[PDB]
C-alpha cells in the first residue's frame, strides 16, 4: 500500500522551523520516499499599530508590533509505520502538524 | 465676554504655583524618616458517592 | 427575572477585554480581544517582539 | 448627611416598602369529623408536579395552586 | 446569594467534584459554560459565600476568579452533601 | 475539534493561550518563584511546563497542587480532562532569572527589610551567578512623602541595541 | 427511646428527603410522598394540631407526636456545628416529613413495624 501524504507545517521561530523541516526531508529521502520536499511559504507579517501612550498626551511617538508566522509542506508516499513514525518524532518546539489524507 | 490667555487654570488650578509644595508632610526632595539606610555604618470519590446513593429504588 | 433583559451583543456593550474587562479599550483585531493598554505589556508572551 | 460636587438628594419622598410573608398560623381549614373521619377544606392539584396538598387558592370564582409557578388555574373549567 | 436550593447544592457539587471553578465576571451570563442550572452572577456571589468561611481561597486574575477548594472546606462541602468521611476531592492521580 | 480558524489567527490564538498561562501562574505561583511557560500542543494533549525554582511547593505532597493548579487551566480553557497536563521543571542554574531574584525582593521587602543589604545584596548576588552586568531600581516613598528613585548599578549594562 | 426516629431523619437527610415546612409537609402526606409526619404537642392556635390528624387518615397513613420541640428540630439538619455538643441557634422544626428516605436498613424498618403493630 502507497497512501499519498501531504504534512503541513506551521509555526513561529526561523531556524527550529529549518531543522524540523531538515530532518523530516532528510530521513524521508534515505529511505527513498523521493519527497517533493521543503515548499517555502510567505511569511505573514501580521501588524497591529497602536499609540506608545497608554492616555494619549505626549507628541505622536507609534509601536506598532509585528508577528511572523512561517509555513512549510512536506509529502510523503508510505504507509502504516513510515507515515506515523516520521510525523511524531520530530516533534518537541512550538510545531503544529497537520496530516492530510489525500 | 473676556475669557482669557492669562494664566488661565482648567482647573489645573495650577499654573505657576506649583513647586511651591503642600501637604507639609515631607516636604518634595526627600529627608529624613530613617531612610534608605546608612553609609556611615474506601477513600473513594466525590462522584462514585454520588452513583452509590442513587439506590433510591423509588 | 425578567428586566435585566436587553440584546446587548451587538455594539460596545458589550464585548469586553480578555484580561482586564474593560469595554472600551478593545483590540478585537485577531479574535485578540486583547485592549490597547494591556496588548504592550501583555506582547511579549504572544510574539509581537516587532522588529522594525 | 453628606456632600457631593453634582447632587445630594433629590427626593420626591415615598420611600417604597418591601413585604410581609402574611404571619397566620395556618392552614387552618380542615375539618376533624366527630368519630373519626377527616374531610380536607381547600381541594389540592391532581397535577402531577406537585405532592398535593399544595391546597388551591380560594379566589372568586378562580382557584390556584401557585407551586406550578403561576401556571394552572382550575376554576370550573378544562381546555376540551 | 438569594439562589434556588437546587442551584445552591448544583455549585457545591460540581465545585467539589472538580475541585475547581472558574468564571468570567460578567453579571448575568446567563448559564455559564460549566454550571448550567444557574445564573452565572448567582454562581459568582455564592463561591464568595464560600471564599471568606474558607474553604476556599480566591486567585482573582483576569476578572475570572480562579477559586481552589482548600481542606477544611472539603469536611465541610463533603458535609453538606453529607456523603461519608473518607471522600477524596481531586487529590487522586493521572500523570 | 476546534475546526479551520484561520491558520495566523489560529497560531496567534494559540499565542494567546502561551501569554495567559503567563499572566496567571505569576499571581498564582507567586510564593514559588515562578519564571515562565513554555506551551507544547501535541495531538490529544497539551503540555505546559511549568518553569519555576520551587518545583516541591509547586508539586505539593501526592502531587495535591501540580493537580490544583491542572485543574485551573482545565475548567478556565475548558480543557475536557486530562487533555492539559502541567509538569513542574527547574529554571537554569536558578540565580540568573532575574524574575526568582524580584520574587526575593517582594518576600524580603514585605518582612522588613533594610535597603543597602537588599538592593547591593540581589545585585551581587545576580552578579555573582556570573551575571554580565545588574541594575535594580527603586522607584517609590520610603516614609517620606516624595518618591525617590536610585538606580544600583554594578555591571556592564548595554540597555540599548538589539 | 425515639432515638430510633432519630435516625431514620438522618438517613431521610442524606436522600433529600427532609422538608423544609408544614405547608410542603401537608403537600407531601395528602397525596402518598409521606411516609412520615413527627407533629410535637405544645404550640399556640391547637387549631393546627386539629390539622394533623385531619391530613393523617386517608390511604397514606403516617402519625408519631414527640413533646418540647426544640431538640427534634437540631435532629434534622439545621446546624452550622461550633463546639462539639452543636451550637446553633438550634432553628426549630417540630414537623419533618419524610420523602423518599432511600436506604431501609434496620431503624427504618423497625420504626415502621412498630407503628403498624402497635404494642
Amino acid at each position: 500500500s502507497v497512501h499519498r501524504i501531504r504534512i503541513t507545517l506551521t509555526s513561529r521561530n526561523v531556524r527550529s522551523l529549518e531543522n524540523v523541516c531538515r530532518d523530516l526531508i532528510n530521513g524521508a529521502k534515505n529511505q527513498n520516499l523521493r519527497v517533493k520536499g521543503p515548499v517555502r511559504m510567505p511569511t505573514k507579517t501580521l501588524r497591529i499599530t497602536t499609540r506608545k501612550t497608554p492616555c494619549g498626551e505626549g507628541s505622536k511617538t507609534w509601536d506598532r508590533f509585528q508577528m511572523r508566522i512561517h509555513k512549510r509542506i512536506i509529502d510523503l508516499h508510505s504507509p502504516s509505520e513510515i507515515v506515523k513514525k516520521i510525523t511524531s518524532i520530530n516533534i518537541e518546539p512550538g510545531v503544529e502538524v497537520e496530516v492530510t489524507i489525500a | 465676554y473676556g475669557n482669557k490667555e492669562s494664566n488661565g487654570e482648567f482647573g489645573n488650578e495650577l499654573p505657576q504655583r506649583q513647586f511651591n509644595n503642600r501637604d507639609n508632610r515631607g516636604p518634595p526632595r526627600v529627608r529624613t524618616g530613617e531612610k534608605f539606610g546608612k553609609r556611615e555604618f474506601k477513600e473513594e470519590p466525590k462522584e462514585m458517592t454520588l452513583d452509590e446513593w442513587k439506590a433510591i429504588q423509588n | 427575572t425578567l428586566w435585566y433583559s436587553h440584546p446587548r451583543k451587538y455594539g460596545q456593550g458589550s464585548r469586553c477585554c480578555r484580561a482586564c474587562s474593560n469595554r472600551h479599550g478593545l483590540i478585537r483585531k485577531y479574535g485578540l480581544n486583547i485592549c490597547r493598554q494591556c496588548f504592550r505589556e501583555y506582547a511579549n508572551d504572544i510574539g509581537f517582539k516587532k522588529l522594525d | 448627611a453628606k456632600k457631593r460636587k453634582k447632587k445630594n438628594y433629590s427626593t420626591p419622598k415615598k420611600i417604597k416598602h418591601k413585604r410581609k410573608k402574611v404571619k397566620l398560623a395556618v392552614l387552618k381549614y380542615y375539618k376533624v369529623d366527630e368519630n373519626g373521619k377527616i374531610h380536607r377544606l381547600r381541594r389540592e392539584c391532581p397535577g402531577e408536579n406537585c405532592g398535593a396538598g399544595v391546597f388551591m387558592a380560594a379566589h372568586e370564582d378562580r382557584h390556584y395552586c401557585g407551586k406550578c409557578n403561576l401556571t394552572f388555574v382550575f376554576s370550573k373549567p378544562e381546555e376540551k | 446569594m438569594f439562589i434556588p436550593k437546587a442551584n445552591r447544592v448544583a455549585i457545591y457539587e460540581y465545585l467539589f467534584k472538580e475541585g475547581v471553578l472558574v468564571a468570567k465576571k460578567d453579571s448575568p451570563i446567563q448559564k455559564h459554560s460549566e454550571l448550567d442550572k444557574i445564573p452565572n452572577l448567582q454562581v459568582i456571589k455564592v463561591m464568595q459565600s464560600l471564599n471568606s468561611r474558607g474553604w476556599v481561597k480566591e486567585q482573582f486574575a483576569w476578572r475570572h476568579f480562579y477559586w481552589l477548594l482548600t481542606n477544611e472546606g472539603i469536611e465541610e462541602l463533603r458535609r453538606y452533601l453529607h456523603l461519608p468521611p473518607e471522600i477524596v476531592p481531586s487529590t487522586l492521580t493521572q500523570t | 475539534a476546534n475546526l479551520p480558524i484561520s491558520k495566523k489567527r489560529k497560531f496567534v490564538s494559540d499565542g494567546i493561550f502561551k501569554a495567559e498561562l503567563n499572566e496567571f501562574l505569576t499571581r498564582e505561583l507567586a510564593e514559588d518563584g515562578y519564571s515562565g511557560v513554555e506551551v507544547r500542543v501535541t495531538p490529544s494533549r497539551t503540555e505546559i511546563i511549568i518553569m519555576a525554582t520551587k518545583t516541591q511547593q509547586v508539586l505539593g505532597e501526592k502531587g495535591r497542587r501540580i493537580r490544583e493548579l491542572t485543574a485551573m487551566v482545565q475548567k478556565r480553557f475548558n480543557f475536557e480532562t486530562g487533555r492539559i497536563e502541567l509538569y513542574a521543571e527547574k529554571v537554569a542554574a536558578r540565580g540568573l532569572c532575574a524574575i526568582a531574584q524580584a520574587e526575593s525582593l517582594r518576600y524580603k521587602l514585605t518582612g522588613g527589610l533594610a535597603v543597602r543589604r537588599a538592593c547591593y545584596g540581589v545585585l551581587r548576588y545576580i552578579m555573582e551567578s556570573g551575571a554580565k552586568g545588574c541594575e535594580v531600581v527603586v522607584s517609590g516613598k520610603l516614609r517620606g512623602q516624595r518618591a525617590k528613585s536610585m538606580k544600583f548599578v554594578d555591571g556592564l549594562m548595554i540597555h540599548s541595541g538589539d | 427511646i425515639n432515638t430510633a426516629l432519630q435516625e431514620v431523619l438522618k438517613k431521610s437527610l442524606i436522600a433529600d428527603g427532609l422538608v423544609h415546612g408544614i405547608h410542603q409537609a401537608c403537600k407531601a402526606l395528602d397525596k402518598r410522598q409521606a411516609v412520615l409526619c413527627i407533629l410535637a404537642e405544645s404550640f399556640d392556635e391547637p387549631n393546627y394540631k386539629k390539622l394533623v390528624t385531619a391530613l393523617c387518615n386517608e390511604h397514606q397513613i403516617p402519625l408519631i407526636r414527640v413533646d418540647s420541640h426544640k431538640k427534634l428540630g437540631e435532629w434534622s439538619g439545621l446546624c452550622k456545628i461550633d463546639k462539639e455538643g452543636k451550637p446553633r441557634k438550634v432553628c426549630g422544626c417540630s414537623v419533618v416529613v419524610i420523602k423518599d428516605f432511600g436506604e431501609e436498613t434496620p431503624a427504618l424498618d423497625v420504626v415502621k413495624d412498630h407503628l403498624r403493630q402497635n404494642s
